[PDB]
RNA sequence: CCAGGA
């Protein structure tokens, strides 16, 4: 839930890259592997951060108060 | 020029590729260690929460705020609060950040590292600015709010090192390799048929001479020449990760010389 | 006609309110879809 | 069987065990909190008097 | 009934249990401010004091060794061989 | 369980940080312990006599 | 990492690897006794009974409830309650001795009987430590 | 100023005292919350 | 009792 700032393994900021990744997929139709790489996420530790994220926050927002 | 030598291969805001020749592996490593652990940085350390109507916990958010990179260029002219003479914090030892956010929009309202505002006097020094590398210029996404979702908090950023917390880590991964042809026999290659065919050739193989099979094993041979890549997070510029790393290790050694002196 | 006690209902059964509820209805009801 | 052959006892402590290549065969790593709870009744004697007064 | 010293037949050597109990007992007594029968060469731990007393056979204790019938042989710590 | 005299042995204390009882790896076998989530019991003697029993 | 133990990247742990939230809801109600002899949800003092918990009552408000935000830490009284006898006996609910955390949600509701009903949720973050299983 | 208790659903503040009636003003629902302390809580960002 | 841990 909610994109991790910084990759656990090396600590490369990954907090900014979320919307940008989600955009390179809808708007650019691009496959996951290219979008990640476009965003400069080269090490698999960094790749796994975005590639395997589950943004549960968006469901959480669906409840009123 | 003199002793150990550098030969930069590539540069950017975020990366330094170089070759370190005429050095002890022990030295190359000790520098590598320091860059990761002992270079000081500014990072949020106390978070006073006035209001939080969010789907996230006070401390969940608090944790993230520490991982947000802050401008630590002039970190050297800021004091560690521990060493400072006040009661808790002050200007001489901290940067005060403020964050007020509210879901005015019917649509989801986002909270970014850009939404942070400095409230403390900076003494005109390059410090505490949330690092924005983001194309759209937003920086780190801290939170998401809906309607009456308010987030009102205060951050106290302090000077620190990665040994205390990894948030004060100015460097991302540091690449480090030597002897791309295993001339030193420092590894026994695991294989099934051929270690040469099975194991991928390094980039750096091009920057060294292949061993040529019709030669005896060089036992006398020692490890010098290190192919490294230093990646910055933002707090300090790539070059200064290297320089400050060299300097920290130098200062660290000086302390020992000085300790002996007092003894 | 005559009240013969109270029967515990199973969640999502015909007699339960949630059976006919949409995703959006459940979120309003504070129930997880 | 339950109150006489076996008994619940004071000066007992229990926690998760973990290994250590740096402990000597015959020693046992005791968590500070556990050490701070468990006690030994030592008699005040010329030999220990000063030490004991300090721990007090 | 008590077996005469000239008719004693148990080991001339001190048992592990005997030695552990003598050391325990002396250490306990030493710790209860009993008089110490040896030069404490800086010693402060009553067990290390006990060990020292037993090392020089200056422990004034006797082992009453009971036999299954009820009789017994008394043995001095001074006279028991400490091969342990 | 304690189906052995070796399932209860006397160790030297070593006060350490962190919430686990640390043991030397070679002493694993007599206890029949591993570190997959095993817990262990500690009993403290209260007399000079009792201590001797353990140590000796 | 011998005999089923493992080594964790303390650096990664700081970055949020394996951190978890933990919540716990303490509950209580006001018991009515035939002739309208109810219990009371309040912050009690000495006042004859003296048979009250040894933990800080001071974290409680007039309704015998801690406000959601307050850091509870040991045996600090989380719920204040009293019952008289033919007077303030103490019916207070302290934080589970072992535990500590922050008051999350306090719920003040009605019972089927129309009686005072309370549920206190306390939140903490559990960061991966040594004997922690994976 | 001052909101002793809040409503669970409609989220309208209530501010009631002892023996006032455990219910909300407009909606029925006897649920009701507590509203955060005014004694601001500080956390280490680690 | 019920659920679980070695
Ligand atoms: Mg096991
Ligand atoms: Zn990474
Ligand atoms: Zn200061
Ligand atoms: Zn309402």
């Amino acid at each position: 839930m909610i994109v991790p700032v910084r990759c656990f393994s090396c600590g490369k900021v990954v907090g900014d890259k979320w919307e940008s990744y989600l955009n390179l997929l809808q708007e650019d139709e691009l496959d996951e592997g290219t979008a990640l790489s476009r965003l400069g996420l080269k090490r698999y530790c960094c790749r796994r951060m975005i590639l395997t994220h589950v943004d549960l926050i968006e469901k959480f927002l669906r409840y009123n108060p | 020029e003199e002793g150990p030598q550098v030969k930069i291969r590539e540069a950017s805001k975020d990366n330094v590729d170089f070759i370190l020749s005429n050095v002890d592996l022990a030295m190359a490593n000790s520098l590598r260690r320091v860059m990761i652990a002992e270079i000081p940085t500014l990072a949020i350390d106390s978070v006073e929460v006035e209001t939080n109507t969010t789907v996230l916990a006070d401390e969940f958010i608090a944790h993230r705020l520490g991982l947000i990179p802050l401008q630590s260029m002039d970190i050297e002219q800021l004091e560690y609060s521990r060493d400072c003479f006040c009661e808790d914090h002050c200007d001489k030892c901290s940067v005060v950040l403020t964050l007020q956010a509210f879901g005015e929009s019917e649509s989801t309202t986002n909270v970014y590292s850009k939404d942070l505002v400095i409230v403390s006097n900076l003494m005109g020094r390059n410090i505490g600015h949330p690092i924005i590398q983001d194309k759209e210029g937003n920086g780190v996404l801290i939170c998401k709010l809906r309607k009456g979702q308010e987030l009102k908090l205060t951050c106290v950023a302090k000077k620190g090192i990665a040994k205390e917390h990894a948030k004060w880590g100015p460097a991302a991964a540091i690449e480090f390799e030597y002897d791309p042809w295993n001339k030193l026999k420092h590894t026994d290659y695991w294989y099934e048929q051929d270690s040469a065919k099975e194991w991928p050739q390094s980039k750096n193989c091009e920057y060294e001479d292949p061993p040529n099979e019709g030669d005896p094993f060089d036992y006398k041979a020692q490890a010098d020449t290190f192919y490294m890549n230093v990646e910055s997070v933002g707090s300090i510029p790539v070059d200064q990760v290297v320089v400050r790393g060299i300097d920290t290790l130098q200062k660290k050694v000086a302390s020992i010389l000085l300790a002996l002196t007092q003894m | 006609k005559v009240f013969i006690g109270r029967l515990p209902i199973m969640l999502r059964s015909k007699n339960c309110y949630l059976s006919e509820a949409t995703e959006s209805d459940l979120y309003k009801l504070k129930e997880c879809p | 069987r339950g109150n006489l052959m076996g008994k619940r006892v004071d000066f007992s402590a229990r926690t998760v065990i973990s290994g250590d290549p740096n402990l000597e065969l015959d020693q046992v790593g005791v968590p500070k909190s556990i050490a701070k709870t468990l006690t030994y009744p030592e008699v005040v004697t010329p030999y220990n008097i000063d030490r004991l007064t300090q721990l007090v | 009934k008590a077996i005469p010293k000239d008719q004693r037949a148990t080991t001339p050597y001190m048992t592990k249990y005997e030695r552990a109990r003598i050391l325990g007992t002396r250490a306990l007594q030493i710790s209860m401010n009993a008089p110490v029968f040896v030069d404490l060469e800086g010693e402060t731990d009553p067990l290390r004091i006990a060990m020292k007393e037993l090392a020089e056979k200056k422990i004034p204790l006797v082992i009453r060794r009971y036999l299954p019938d009820g009789s017994f042989e008394d043995w001095s710590v001074e006279e028991l061989i400490v091969d342990l | 369980p304690s189906l052995h005299k070796m399932s209860m042995m006397a160790h030297r204390v070593k006060v350490i940080p962190y919430s686990t009882f640390r043991l030397n790896l070679s002493v694993t076998s007599p206890y029949n312990a591993d570190f997959d989530g095993d817990e262990m019991n500690l009993h403290v003697p209260q007399s000079e006599e009792t201590r001797a029993e353990l140590s000796q | 990492n011998q005999e089923d133990s493992m080594i964790m990247n303390q650096s990664s742990i700081d970055r949020g690897l394996f951190r978890s939230l933990f919540f716990r809801s303490y509950m209580d109600q006001e018991k009515k006794y035939g002739m309208s002899i109810t219990e009371t949800f309040e912050k009690p003092q000495r006042t004859n009974t003296l048979r009250m918990k040894h933990g800080t009552y001071d974290k409680l408000d007039d309704d015998g409830l801690i406000a959601p935000g307050v850091r509870v830490s040991g045996e600090d009284v989380i719920i204040g309650k009293t019952t008289p006898i033919s007077s303030k006996r103490d019916a207070s609910t302290p934080l589970r001795s072992t535990e500590n955390g922050i008051v999350d949600q306090v719920l003040v509701t009605t019972n089927q009987d129309g009686l005072k009903f309370v549920k206190v949720r306390v939140r903490t973050t559990k960061i991966p430590q040594i004997g922690d299983k994976f | 100023a001052t909101l002793k208790y809040i409503c669970a659903e409609c989220s309208s503040k209530l501010s009631l005292s002892r023996t006032d009636a455990v219910r909300c003003k407009d909606c029925g629902h006897r649920i009701l919350l507590k509203a955060r302390t005014k004694r601001l809580v500080q956390f280490e960002a680690r």
